[PDB]
RNA sequence: GGCCUAUCGAUCCUUUAUAUUUGCAAAAUGACGUAAAUUACUUACUACUGUGCAUAUAGAGGUGUCUGAAAAGUUACCACA
RNA sequence: GAUGUUAGGAGGGCAAAUCCGCCGAAUUUAAGCAUAUAAUUAAGCGGAAGAAAAGAAAAUAACUAUGAUUCCUUUAGUAACGGCGAGUGAACAAGGACCAGCUCAAACGGUUAAUCCUUCGUUUGGUGCAAACCUUUCGACGGAAUUGUCGUUGAAUUAUUCCAUGAAUGCCUUUAAUUUGAGCAAAGUGAGCAGGAAUGCUUCCCCAUAGAGGGUGAAAGGCCCAUAGUUCUUUUUAAUUUAUUCAUUGGAAUUUUUCAUGUCGAGUCGUGUUCUUUGAGAUUGGAGCACUAAUACGUGUGAUACAUUUCACAUAAAGCUAAAUAUA
């Protein structure tokens, strides 16, 4: 039987947390990266928009 | 976490790698610890041998924020100093660093390390041992007993 | 509770409030107050204190967050 | 047990099944316990409704050197103050009955403390526009055109707050002011054995000092 | 171990008198009442069986007088001050 | 220790030995010892400090189903695995 | 003490998830079993509420001390308890949520109980369509109680400073929040193709602060209800705005100076004993019984039985109290 004692959640750490924040904006920058990630980027004319 | 289980590994394999022969059935030397110094004296000797018996005089209410003790050793005791005001004291021979330790925190100093020779510094402190006195006398340092 | 005097004074009043319906019967009584041991205070009442229900409530409690 | 495996320390074999609780409330019961205390400064028209504490020490040997909010001023702090205790609780101060106002460093450090309650404090017309000098050391009422004022701006309530202590602390010495005399762990040892010959001797002076 | 309130404690804090640097600052009707319910109340059969055993005086019959107070009454400081009632009582009775 | 190869027993407990080593939780029980002081809660300096209990170390008191349950019969009335 | 279908009132019973009391097991664990374990759990009998109970020190500390309650984080799987085996197991401190105080009772007030209640009445307000509620002081006539209700919180006395007070005239302005029911609420039912019939496919348009959702003859932002957005009307509770004169009576707080230094809950505590219980250990809490106290310079505490003495801290044996917290 299914219970609500179930370890649902999980402790996510502070700085794994920014660092995560942190090179996600890194690879966002990448423009190599956004359009492998499926974004149509050919008309776009800066790297970062 | 369920699709990468034993489990999964042995799924149509009957007992399943609990043993054929076995056919695994639960706790069968009896529950919990119980079995120790009657049926797994071998195990609890040979991984926890001093378990057994009654040792020692009884304190009945402990509460050991009385002999509370935050220590540390001679050798980090210059390391609660920042570097640049170490290199100011170590440039100048005619001043040493007052250090209140118990303002950082701690009541007794240790004796584990090395003071750097002919070099001056206070301590202030409410224990300190015997080999850290005597490092603080022998570096030309002084001791504060304080509250 | 009901008579009008009672009800009018401010002086013992808060009888008229309906928990006071079997007030030795919830123990609330001197008699009461002394098996229940709520005249003890201290460390002689460590065990027994905020209730003998709920102090041992309390210590049974298991307490899990939802990240734990 | 088998192998190398520690001895347990598990408590279930009571009927914990039922003994059981999961918070699944945590961050709503937070922004409940927010809207609650938010809601009830906006009805006091925006008011504190914080309350101030004497500053006190933490207790034995452990915490001695540091010192957090108490439970109360209490009459010796408050006759320093020059404020009574219907006061008291009339304004923000937190109050109490049995709190000994102990040592004279403590007492001046939280009657100073009480003083700066005092003087930052502004009260607003008990009636509005019937302003009188009034009672209990409270301030006399306030005008019309400073309390539209202040009332305007941020209350200032940074002394609620715990305070810091000393940033450094390294602090020099010149050398020929400093001795190397000192025998601390001698001294140590010396004053807990005397410790037994003083108590002797001070329960006699006792004895003296009640005849 | 104890501070004092003479003499300010020393900054060592161990020993009598240690630690840190501080400043300290620090019937009739009734009677009337008791001697008038004695009279209506006498003494109890014990407090009289006492009253007996002291007067007779000995060192025996006064060790056997504070062993039958704790008996009577629990503990050895009541049974005293029981005593020292009843010799109270006696000094009154000779006078 | 017995010419050699045999002649023996855990934990807990009890008991007697042993100690310039300890404890009984805010404190004390030699001894006001030795000095000074003398209005007194004076001031130093002292290895040897009540009963009782607890320890610590060392034996002994026993478990012969002898790596240690305090344990007699019975069922053709019987049941279950 | 009876008695009353006297006159006026109340209780009964039900429902139970969480709450509070009692009363109260065993399967189970130890690979057996007896102490321990399940567990002060289940069932049983009672009482309550939208929370309940608990709560204003016969407290913790031994510090530079803290200072009603509840709750969390923790101490802590620790001190401790245990065929010291299996197994069990707190509290204080610290960080916080949140915090609220008080009154009987003695004591004090006799050129007057200054109290209390029922019945009869009577008028200064305010709503509502109407029912009707809500304020409001003033007299009777009955009773009750001195075997003690009411006032007072040491006692006067000084200065200061507030609050109740009553009348006339003035005046109820503006908003901000907050929260109901209410409404209004954007563009295509455009070609063409195949189709039972589009909300499909195309293709020409567009709207979005609404491309949440639902319904609509196949997947719909533009078919409808809805939605986003707003316009009010509803709840209360803030700010703002406005009071001015004339009037008695009463109270309270500090502050002087004198004078009063009184007071503090008994078959209860305690002790013994027994049974129970716990962390309590030469007895933690409960309970039965036996013996049974001291009065505030007392006596209750300071976790190993005791005597003798310190020192600190508290004020039992009367009572109530919001909040955070819990809810199958």
């Amino acid at each position: 039987p299914t219970k609500i004692w179930r370890r649902w959640g999980r402790k996510v750490n502070l700085k794994e947390k920014r660092y995560a924040v942190c090179s996600s904006i890194a690879a966002s920058g990448v423009t190599s990266l956004v359009l492998a990630r499926g974004h149509r980027i050919s008309h776009l004319k800066e790297v970062p928009l | 976490a369920t699709r990468f289980k034993k489990n999964r590994k042995k799924r149509g394999h009957v007992s399943a790698g609990h043993g054929r022969v076995g056919k695994h059935r639960k706790h069968p030397g009896g529950r919990g610890k119980a079995g120790g110094l009657h049926h797994m004296r071998i195990n609890f000797d040979k991984y926890h041998p001093g378990y057994f018996g009654k040792v020692g005089m009884r304190h009945l209410n402990l509460l050991k924020n009385r002999t509370y003790c935050p220590t540390i050793n001679v050798d980090k005791l210059w390391g609660l100093l920042p570097e640049e005001k170490k290199k100011e004291f170590s440039e100048n021979k005619d001043i040493a660093p007052v250090i209140d330790v118990t303002r950082k925190g701690y009541f007794k100093v240790l004796g584990n390390g090395k003071l750097k020779h002919n070099q001056p510094i206070v301590v202030k402190a409410r224990y300190f041992s015997s080999v850290a006195e005597k490092k603080i006398k022998a570096v030309g340092g002084q001791c504060i007993l304080v509250a | 509770p009901n008579h009008n005097a009672v009800r009018n004074n401010p002086k013992i009043n808060w009888i008229c409030n309906p928990v006071h319906k079997h007030r030795e019967l919830r123990g609330l009584t001197s008699a009461g107050k002394k098996y229940r041991g709520l005249r003890v205070k201290g460390h002689l009442s460590a065990k027994s204190r905020p209730s003998i229900r709920a102090n041992w409530k309390r210590r049974q409690l298991i307490k899990l967050r939802k990240c734990r | 047990v088998a192998h190398n495996n520690v001895l347990p320390n598990v408590h279930l074999h009571k009927w914990w099944q039922h003994r059981v609780r999961v918070n699944f409330s945590k961050n709503i019961k937070k922004k409940k316990r927010r809207l609650l205390r938010e809601k009830r400064r906006k009805a006091n028209g925006g008011t504190p409704i914080e309350k101030l504490h004497p500053i006190v020490h933490c207790p034995t040997q452990r915490y001695n050197f540091r010192t957090r909010l108490g439970k109360g001023f209490t009459f010796e702090e408050l006759k320093g103050a020059g404020l009574t205790p219907r006061a008291a609780q009339t304004i923000g101060i937190c109050y109490d009955k049995r709190r000994k106002n102990r040592s004279e460093e403590s007492l001046t450090k939280n009657v100073e403390r009480l003083l700066k309650y005092k003087n930052s404090l502004v009260m607003i017309p008990l009636k509005k526009n019937k302003a009188k000098k009034g009672i209990g050391g409270i301030p006399a009422d306030a005008d019309k055109n400073t309390i539209k004022e202040f009332r305007n701006k941020k209350p200032l309530l940074s002394i609620f707050k715990k305070e810091k202590n000393t940033k450094p602390f390294y602090e020099t010495i010149e050398v020929s002011k400093i001795d190397k005399e000192f025998l601390a762990y001698k001294t140590l040892r010396r004053a807990k054995l005397a410790e037994r010959r003083k108590n002797c001797r001070q329960q006699k002076k006792d004895i003296k000092f009640k005849s | 171990g104890r501070k004092s309130t003479i003499k300010p404690a020393t900054g060592i804090a161990v020993g009598f008198n240690s630690g840190h640097v501080v400043t300290k600052r620090n019937s009739k009707r009734k009677e009337l009442i008791k001697d008038v319910v004695r009279e209506i109340t006498g003494f109890s059969p014990y407090e009289k069986r006492i009253i007996e055993l002291i007067k007779i005086g000995t060192s025996a019959s006064t060790k056997r007088s504070l062993k039958y107070a704790k008996k009577k009454l629990g503990t050895h400081k009541r049974g005293k001050a029981k005593r020292e009632e009843i010799q109270k009582v006696v000094i009154l009775q000779r006078r």
